[PDB]
């Protein structure tokens, strides 16, 4: 799936 | 920032450092900004009003120092340049002190996640932290008001959200700080943003999420007692920001 769905906003990793 | 400690971009991954270019060769800091969505940043209108020349300026994402690099950083070009029409700056304040810069990398793709770079939350309408609340703001400021470099390492302090009550008592700003903006200080005034922090967040959790409460925007001196630092209050800009994202 594309790269854009793995951000969260608002999370620290 | 005066006070707060060195951090590194993995504790602020949606900070983004904006730079200006001189063709004689050397590149500036300008200001900081906030990764809202894959291709948008916000940052502050006073940042960019006296050089609206949106082909000068360069953004990095995933970036912990100022001139060396970080390994993971992403330099983007400013597709747009989007300035608040209302913007006003008086005898210390700045009005709709919110700009939107839409970045595009030279392979034409805007931010990808990596554990460098994640964007923040945006607050619901009008929807804020109380006073009181403890938030962060990061940046390359100053961290003396006498200093005129800016520090090499990110830096980010935490400071305590206050009342607009208290905040526009006579002598602390008056009426100069408006329902559109927000204040935030140390208890002990000690630790703040300067020069330089223009244009980064301030950030608090809202309803369990780190949300972009704030913009640096402006403030008398640099941790001085009874001036706050005063930050656009994003909550109000909303409907803004959908309009131009
Ligand atoms: C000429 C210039 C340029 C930039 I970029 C600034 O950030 C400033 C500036 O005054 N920033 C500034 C200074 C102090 C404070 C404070 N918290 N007391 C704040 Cl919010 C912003 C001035």
């Amino acid at each position: 799936p594309p790269e854009e769905l793995k951000f969260q906003c608002g999370q620290k990793t | 920032i005066i006070g707060g400690e060195f951090t590194t971009i993995e504790n602020q991954p949606w900070f983004a450092a904006i730079y200006r270019r001189h063709r004689g060769g050397s590149v500036t800091y300008v200001c900081g900004g906030s990764l809202m969505s894959p291709c948008w940043v916000i940052s502050a209108t006073h940042c960019f009003i006296d050089y609206p020349k949106k082909e000068d300026y360069i953004v990095y994402l995933g970036r912990s120092r100022l001139n060396s690099n970080t390994q993971g950083e992403m330099k983007f070009e400013v597709e747009n340049l989007i300035l608040h029409k209302d913007y006003s700056a008086d005898t210390l304040a700045h009005h709709n002190d919110i700009a939107l810069l839409k970045i595009r990398s030279k392979e034409g793709r805007c931010a990808q996640p990596s554990r460098t770079i994640q964007t923040i939350c945006l607050p619901s309408m009008y929807n804020d932290p109380q006073f009181g609340t403890s938030c962060e703001i990061t940046g390359f400021g100053k961290e003396a008001s006498t200093d005129y470099l800016y520090p090499e390492q990110l830096k980010m302090t935490v400071v305590k959200l206050i009342s607009h009550r208290e905040c526009q008592q006579p002598h602390y700003y008056g009426s100069e700080v408006t329902t559109k903006m927000l204040c935030a200080a140390d208890p002990q005034w000690k630790t703040d943003s300067c020069q330089g922090d223009s244009g980064g967040p301030l950030v608090c959790s809202l309803q369990g999420r780190m949300t972009l409460t704030g913009i640096v925007s402006w403030g008398r001196g640099c941790a001085l007692k009874d001036k706050p630092g005063v930050y656009t209050r994003v909550s109000h800009f909303l409907p803004w920001i959908r309009s131009h994202t």
